[PDB]
């Protein structure tokens, strides 16, 4: 009604003149925000021996109080590449180890898991044994010595691996016949694959996994949850801050 | 034949952010074409073009009932960190970034039954000493007259006014760049019905998009919960 | 006014299945009508009738249940209409959504039911495909919804990608009597794989 | 002069797949010319040009009596992790990898004399409870009818029916990327012959090869014996 | 593959001002425009553009009164290090640097009253064992007669005159690039007034200003304060 300014009919609104450009919407860009090192999860090494079990890098549905984990959340399927950020930090006396090499082998979505030490290195009596899994194979195996180490770290991309042509961050159904309580919010092969960090540390230290999507594709929005409480009514939350009145 | 190279001191440092990409040991991998549709590229678009419904006291909507007048029925201060603007998309989204820019559109939309109608004053009332108490005292500002059946719907744009380029997303104790004022919603009449022991009261339903000049930017960590 | 949720409909057959897909035609997949149940006073605001598609209600979809029924996977979209039968003098508010893998269903998963929205959606669920019904203005939503999910096609024994979420903003005042809420269903571009064997 | 050069951290590291050389410190070798026939670039064109017999409870094939009907003569889970198609080329080329894609041919070879003649019903079950445990129950499903003294051969193919753009090579418990359902056979009659005394049964061979459409991608490393 | 490639020794180093940036962390910030008037780009501009006063015995002016004649009125030794040239900018600003080119212009402004009137005369006297001590002693010199009543403002260039093409901002005892002479200023005759009893004495402002050919080079770091 009326539509513009000054008259003050009913249905008439006032005249805005809309602000010009700036920033130009770069840093709101989903693949942009995306790409980039987030600490998430952290992990303990595993011994040398044994048969270890291998952890799934699935970075979907935390509730972590964590600017990857919401915004992750954001969207109904995820399409991304990867890239890994592996650090090692002691959790006891740094010259506990003095060699410490690790041994870091990824697997793609879908690859068999079953491990045990196998491979057996010789010498001057002492021998030293690594999973049948770890050794440099078929998959990218990534060795890296703590010991002098400048930086405690590896890093390396890989691609996305999953047979779904999209990542479901959300399934209304089951992933299996059977329907179990289990299977529910679940798909098979909704991730990135799976690493192994083997090595003689294992005590003496863990490791800080980051993780990086590069070329990340979201469809279907979401709601975003809050992150914060609700303050009283006709009030403003207030946080500490770099600008704040001294 | 050795090339000649000085090793920079910040070495063999970490730098999470940086532009450029890590070795790949995985190649040639071809991906599945992916149909699929609704795919977003810029959350400020999906901002812009959805409507999110404000927490007034933990319901999405004001009330006006037939004894109203003066006071106002629905107040915040113009700051993404407002109550009133708690659950929705354009405060949540913006807690990922430091500073904004823009309008925000509100649109009321009156769920009184048929038989129902009163008009509202909806007033954008700038940093002031205080905040107006009373409908005469707020018509001086810039103001708009809802007379609902004339349209059951209503959109007003709160619009952004500062010395600063950009105003802070995350507010605290008042100063120039945390706050631009209020928006406050007043009974212009009180509500008529066919019958007031059959309807007595109306609601009147508040949302919130990101205005056409609307932006963020400055993507910042989540600090402690509050 | 019809609402396209996040694009229209199309008839390509799925791209992960080389045998033989069958195109259902209108006259087979027909459209089936169904009471999803009785708005009251009593309720209040967040509250949401749940309405996965289909699921709970295949058993009631004649020609294209028994059809759906002998074949393992179906591509298909939906064409539905939520309808309120109130008064004008009655006061209140749905937001009707059509949701893409909704979940939260504490697993009585596939079944038609209501629950109490969290706020925070609520308040965003218009964030997804939907439209109002303000009682004050109309009486129907229309909203069509492409196939849609991880692969190219599903089964709809495990999986319901589309959700319709009746939920209310505005709780019901005015006559006393209650609003029932009415929706009509017709699968479309329905394509269906792989026949199953004879139940004996 | 000397380049401002920066050390990533993953620096002194391994990374054994590496799309690079190492250095070369035996240069200049010619190589002998290598006619020789067969040289084969991709394991997919030999799995493709070539078949393998299955291993139906150890041997080649399967038998039929002049004693039949009804239930299966042949059964076996769409897998390549399935029994059956153990010894053959096309699963243990699977091995190497995490996922498969397409179809596989199967051929049977009816081996009984010409005197001896029987007709056999094939069929594809998707997914479902329970498998078929009848040739009625079976015969709704995607099936052909192999009159043997037609043709002694005879060729069907598996489909690829699923969701996913690729199944898994190594199974498990029942998944939705795990198993593609079952191929049966079943005898629509039983074996006939000029003289039971001299010819009561009749065996058919079972060969498999890679359809046109399959693929096998993702290279992985042999877990633990099994 | 891998780029043979040898540490130069001083590697690791720091090297405070290299001709070369670090590692950028957070890109894509457009800024907001920034039109705001009077952008400097170079400090000579503003040096030579603009003037200050000097401190003579801190005052900004030397005085003539109806008594003066022979002794100089004004005197500075022609160095940055000047005493007189105190609070300026151009001396100021050259704290910054160690070596400086080029002349310097001064600018006296009689502000006696319009009712008074006196001449001077401003000598510039090349290094030399003494300094004069009487005008007819200096009046040998480089130098210009300032009739006030004619101008009441008067310009005086102090010229550059030494073999080396740079000297020292900051001087110390007496060397051949330290000091290029001094600046003196004489009464020709003294303040005659309309009344002696109401103006017995005028004082002359004195200004400096970068000369045209000025300039400042090598840029310094801050010693002890003294």
């Amino acid at each position: 009604v009326t539509n513009v300014g000054e008259d003050g009919e009913p249905g008439e609104t006032e005249p805005r003149h809309a602000l010009s450009p700036v920033d130009m919407h770069v840093h709101t860009d989903v693949s942009f925000l995306l790409d980039r090192f987030f600490d998430v999860e952290t992990l303990e090494l595993s011994n040398l021996t044994g048969s270890p079990a291998t952890h799934v890098l699935d970075p979907f549905g935390s509730t972590a109080q964590l600017a990857w984990a919401r915004l992750l959340n954001t969207c109904t399927y995820f399409f991304s590449d990867l890239e890994l950020s592996i650090q090692f930090k002691f959790t006891t006396t740094p010259s506990s180890v003095g060699e410490g090499f690790v041994w870091v082998k990824w697997f793609p979505v879908g690859a068999p898991t079953k491990t045990t030490d196998a491979w057996q290195l010789e010498g001057g009596g002492n021998s030293v044994r690594i999973q049948q899994l770890a050794v440099a194979g078929m998959s990218p195996t990534v060795v890296f010595k703590i010991a002098g180490s400048r930086s405690q770290a590896c890093g390396f991309s890989v691609p996305y691996t999953s047979m779904w042509r999209v990542v479901p961050v959300f399934y209304n159904g089951w992933g299996a016949p059977t329907k179990e309580k289990a299977t529910y919010n679940w798909l098979p092969g909704a991730h990135f694959g799976s690493i192994l960090l083997t090595s003689d540390a294992h005590d003496k230290g863990g490791c800080y996994l980051r993780y990086r999507f590069p070329r990340a594709n979201m469809y279907c929005p979401r709601p975003i949850p809050p992150a914060f409480t609700r303050p009283a009514d006709k009030t403003r939350h207030k946080f500490p801050t770099n600008i704040n009145k001294q | 034949a050795p090339i000649r190279v000085v090793s920079v001191p910040e070495s063999d440092s970490f730098m999470s952010s940086v532009p450029d990409n890590s070795t790949p040991l995985y190649p040639k991998v071809v991906v599945p074409p992916r149909q699929v549709p609704g795919r977003f590229t810029n959350f400020i678009d999906v901002a812009k073009q959805t409507y999110s419904f404000c927490s007034i006291s933990g319901k999405p909507y004001f009330e006006v009932t037939n004894t109203s007048g003066d006071e106002p029925l629905f107040q915040m201060d113009v700051s993404l960190s407002a109550a009133e603007l708690h659950g929705t998309y354009v405060a949540s989204l913006s807690s990922f970034f430091a500073q904004y820019r823009g309008s925000l559109n509100f649109n009321f939309i009156f769920t009184g039954a048929a038989a129902t109608k009163a008009k509202f004053l909806v007033a954008f009332v700038p940093p002031h000493s205080a905040a107006p108490k009373t409908r005469d005292e707020a018509m001086a500002c810039i103001h708009a007259v809802w007379d609902v059946g004339l349209n059951s719907a209503f959109s007003f744009n709160v619009p952004y006014s500062s010395p600063a380029d950009f105003m802070a997303v995350y507010s605290a104790e008042a100063t120039v760049v945390n706050v631009s004022g209020w928006l406050q919603v007043y009974a212009l009449t009180a509500l008529t019905s066919t019958d007031i022991a059959v309807n007595s009261k109306g609601r009147v339903l508040v949302a919130v998009s990101a205005g056409p000049d609307f932006s963020l930017r400055h993507p910042v960590d989540l600090p402690d919960k509050q | 006014g019809t609402t396209y949720c996040y694009s229209k409909p199309d008839g390509r057959p799925p791209s992960t299945v080389s045998d033989p897909v069958t195109r259902l035609g209108p006259t087979l997949s027909r459209h089936y009508t169904f009471k999803v149940g009785e708005w009251p006073h009593s309720q209040s605001h967040g509250h949401a009738w749940i309405c996965p598609l289909p699921s709970d209600k295949l058993k009631k979809m004649g020609s294209f249940h028994e059809v759906v029924k002998a074949h393992h996977l179906v591509k298909n979209g939906w064409d539905v209409v939520v309808q309120v039968n109130a008064s004008f003098a009655h006061s209140g508010a749905l937001c009707v959504a059509a949701v893409p893998e909704y979940e939260h269903t504490h697993e009585k998963a596939l079944k038609w039911s209501e629950l109490e929205e969290p706020a925070y959606t609520y308040q965003q669920l218009s964030v997804f495909p939907h439209q109002l019904l303000n009682l004050r203005t109309n009486s129907s939503v229309h909203l069509v919804m492409p196939y849609i999910g991880p692969g190219p096609t599903t089964n709809l024994t495990l999986h319901n990608p589309w959700t319709i979420v009746i939920l209310i903003l505005s709780e019901l005042t005015g006559p006393g009597q209650t609003v029932p809420v009415t929706m009509s269903v017709a699968p479309i571009d329905a394509m269906v794989n792989g026949p199953l064997p004879n139940p004996e």
